[PDB]
């Protein structure tokens, strides 16, 4: 497969911005990139083919440049409308290969993530399987890290994080952390922390419970 | 101008086959090359295959040539499915131009594309959802509380809060999928510290496919 890679592969921006993502391609494709325009849940759009030439209908303000292994999707005065991922693709040869995308999303101030740790309930606990979740609400911009701490001690593995779309009105992001632990791992620790570390934090900032009180 | 619509079975059992279908109108389907392009959770876009209108001549992908079979609507048939294969299924049009000054063809770019349905992979039962609540408060201004909705399946649950008259503050997580083969979100509220001890929080949730419906309270610990 020829391997198509796109950058970056998140960029902030704000409307009336000029904004340039790149494609490069691991041999030459000649001018054969297309571009596509994603919105969640909704059908792909085609904006460029033959590397440069505008699908129809598609405004002016985007263009699209290169040929080879280097090519360019160039917003010209961002609007609302363009915050999205985008996807360029080559088709020189079979198969047809694409990028991973590079989303668009908006700019805003920086908001630190207010956090809350959640015990398991005592259903949870008489289950056999607990599950402890830390939440991350209304922060931007999205890189944030959690850790998770048990008695001080550093605790990898058995979490997963879920992330929700920027929000319609405010354009922050809200986080959960859940940690899912055996009851008899549960009930083998006492205190339980997450550790959050995010750009509006100076420094990390730890929620934390005792088991059971 | 042009119009696609695909369709299928929602959900296949592993070492089954999955079969999609796409209905084109707006255009004469002889002349034109159709196929079928898809997206996995997590993954990037993934050609299958594209087939010639009028002959069924075409060419798939050859990491999914094996297990792949396009017919002309066209039909979409993947053989020994595994949970890799959940993702969300789109008819296309596939233009190629002649590479030429000589025989040379281009391959497959995709001027228009269906809605896509999406379609999992999995040896789960329907089963509907438990609910826990996520309780912490009176020293912070604001306090969150929330339900935990795990171990039900297929996709979706909905939560409300308050049957639906407590709609500022709320976050309802996307769902992940657990190594059990089970579906698990949170739904979160902020509200006043104030409120707690005057107010109550009840977190609605509904499970259509197993036809549960559960109100949990969200009490202070």
């Amino acid at each position: 497969d020829i391997q198509v890679t796109q950058s970056p592969s998140s960029l902030s921006a704000s409307v009336g911005d000029t904004v340039t993502i790149s494609c490069r391609t691991s041999q030459s494709i000649s001018t054969w990139l297309a571009w596509y325009q994603v919105k969640p849940g909704k059908a792909p759009k085609l904006l460029i083919y033959t590397a440069s030439s505008l699908a129809s209908g598609v405004p002016s303000r985007f263009s699209g440049s290169g040929s080879g292994t280097d090519f360019t999707l160039t917003i010209s005065s961002l609007q609302s409308e363009d915050f999205a991922t985008y996807y360029c693709q080559q088709y020189i040869s079979l198969p047809p290969t694409f990028g991973l995308g590079t989303k668009v999303e908006i700019k805003r101030a920086v908001a630190a993530p207010s956090v809350f740790i959640f015990p398991p309930s005592e259903d949870q606990v008489k289950s056999g399987t607990v599950s402890v979740v830390c939440l991350l609400n209304n922060f931007y911009p999205r890189e944030a890290s959690v850790k998770w701490k048990v008695d001080g001690v550093l605790k990898t593995g058995n979490s997963q994080e879920s992330v929700t779309e920027q929000d319609s009105k405010d354009n922050t992001y809200s986080l959960s952390s859940t940690l899912t632990l055996s009851n008899t791992d549960y009930q083998s620790h006492n205190v339980y922390a997450c550790e959050v570390t995010h750009q509006g934090l100076s420094s990390p900032v730890t929620k934390s419970f005792n088991r059971g009180e | 101008q042009v119009q696609l619509q695909e369709s299928g079975p929602g959900l296949v059992k592993p070492s089954e086959t999955l079969s999609v279908t796409c209905a084109v109108s707006g255009v004469s389907f002889s002349s034109f090359w159709w196929g079928w392009i898809r997206q996995s959770p997590g993954k990037g876009l993934e050609w299958i295959g594209t087939i010639y209108g009028s002959s069924g001549r075409g060419e798939y992908n050859p990491s999914l040539k094996s297990r792949t079979t396009i017919s002309r609507q066209i039909s979409l048939e993947l053989t020994s499915v595994t949970a890799a294969d959940t993702a969300i299924y789109y008819c296309s049009r596939g233009l190629f131009q002649p590479n030429g000054f000589s025989f040379t063809l281009t391959s497959y770019w995709f001027d228009v594309w269906g809605p896509g349905v999406p379609v999992t992979v999995s040896s789960a039962s329907t089963k509907g959802p438990s609910v826990f609540p996520l309780a912490p408060s009176t020293s912070e201004s604001t306090a969150a509380l929330g339900c935990l909705v795990k171990d039900y399946f297929p996709e979706p649950v909905t939560v409300s809060w308050n049957s639906g008259s407590l709609t500022s503050g709320v976050h309802t997580f996307p769902a992940v999928l657990q190594s059990s083969g089970l579906y698990s979100l949170s739904s979160v509220v902020t509200v006043p510290s104030s409120s707690l001890g005057t107010q109550t929080y009840v977190c609605n949730v509904n499970h259509k496919p197993s036809n549960t419906k559960v109100d949990k309270r969200v009490e202070i610990k």
